[PDB]
């Protein structure tokens, strides 16, 4: 499924994030925050019954639409412990003659924080150095993609992220819509 | 609510069973789920109904549930089956889908393996050292100006072919890194040191 909705939200402000579907009888969101598991927001049934995380369920709020090919989330008040990569997944089952059927977002990442979005500088490595960012992620192609490593960001003193791209670089950073060749 | 081991292992062409302990609210009235998740990507679907295989699932994988417990197996094991496994199920008391923990399965028998080390200079300051290819997981790195030892180094992590990579980081200002003859990247993996050098 297609998923966007911004990367960066400030502490007390809403979190809103869409998915694309065409169908389905169950919709939902699901979290991961960095390096630890998942953790179910709230489902949809095709019947309108609907059903929250009880830590989470004065927040949440969850929309479906299926004849605009949409569902929403909206999580309010949010602080740092929102901070995840946020999934919207959608259950169809045995279909045609297709079984067990649950498709899920690409999943994006959104950092709660009161900092300033920052577009990267790009240097010169061969390779090309992503760095002074903020929030995360940085994506990374050539024009090429057999012999190509990029490296997961430090965390700079700064509060900035830096990255690497060893083998033209294409730079994407969505947060603050900055593309660099 | 529901329980797994943090981490399992394996031998590439042999088995593994992962574990899932609930109550009688989830796994023993409710069906059992399964999940592959390998780093940064989205969970993908592998058991639903507790025992069947979504189309396009290897029959590698293969569920049960025990009463209150359930398991997922994973046959003819491959390297590319290192990866965080999920198990999830409906409670009928908090009337909500619940996640285990989830559980690190790493795949054995892989040969140790010296990093692969790139020391970029700055452009026409900042010193880029990318470690790569190693096996296993831990790297130890120092900087040189010129024989002497704003250091940033990231944490290791996996990568794709599962071996693994780190990059270290070194801030300067234009003048210092004039001021020497060189600036050195060591790296530190199994008691054995490679440096690379670049010169103003
Ligand atoms: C037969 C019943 C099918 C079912 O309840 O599916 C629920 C799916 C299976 C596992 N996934 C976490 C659930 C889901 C998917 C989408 C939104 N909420 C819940």
């Amino acid at each position: 499924l297609l998923e966007s909705g911004p990367g960066l939200v400030k502490p007390s402000e809403t979190l809103s994030l869409t998915c694309t579907v065409s169908g389905g009888s169950i919709w939902g969101w699901i979290r991961q925050p960095p390096g630890k598991g998942l953790e179910w927001i709230g489902s949809i049934y095709s019947s309108g019954s609907t059903y929250y995380n009880p830590s989470l369920k004065s927040r949440v709020t969850t929309s479906v639409d299926t004849s605009k090919n949409q569902f929403s989330l909206r999580l309010s008040s949010v602080t740092a412990a929102d901070t995840a990569v946020y999934y919207c997944v959608a259950w169809f089952g045995d279909l045609l003659s297709l079984k067990g059927v649950e498709l899920w977002g690409q999943g994006t990442l959104v950092t709660v924080s009161s900092a300033s979005t920052k577009g990267p500088s790009v240097f010169p490595l061969l390779g090309c150095l992503v760095k002074d960012y903020f929030p995360e992620p940085v994506t990374v192609s050539w024009n090429l993609t057999s012999g190509v490593h990029t490296f997961p960001a430090v965390l700079q003193s700064s509060g900035l992220y830096s990255l690497s791209s060893v083998v033209t670089c294409n730079v994407d950073h969505k947060p603050s819509n900055t593309k660099v060749d | 609510e529901l329980t797994q081991p943090p981490s399992a292992s394996g031998t590439p062409g042999q088995r593994v069973t992962i574990s899932c302990s609930g109550s009688s609210s989830n796994i023993g009235s409710n069906y059992v789920y399964w999940y592959q998740q390998l780093p940064g990507t989205a969970p993908k679907l592998l058991i639903y109904r507790n025992n069947q295989r979504p189309s396009g699932v290897p029959d590698r994988f293969s569920g049960s549930k025990s009463g209150t417990s359930a398991s997922l197996a994973i046959s003819g094991l491959r390297s590319e089956d290192e990866a965080d496994y999920y198990c999830a199920a409906w409670d009928d008391s908090l009337s909500a889908w619940v996640f285990g923990g989830g559980t690190q399965l790493d795949i054995l028998g892989q040969p140790k393996a010296a990093p692969s080390v790139t020391l970029f200079p700055p452009s026409s300051a900042t010193l880029v050292c990318l470690i790569s290819d190693f096996y296993p997981g831990a790297v130890t790195v120092a900087w040189k100006a010129d024989s002497s030892p704003g250091v940033e180094t990231t944490t290791p992590s996996k990568q794709s072919n599962n071996k693994y990579a780190a990059s270290s980081y070194l801030s300067l200002t234009p003048e210092q890194w004039k001021s020497h003859r060189s600036y050195s990247c060591q790296v530190t993996h199994e008691g054995s040191t490679v440096e690379k050098t670049v010169a103003p």
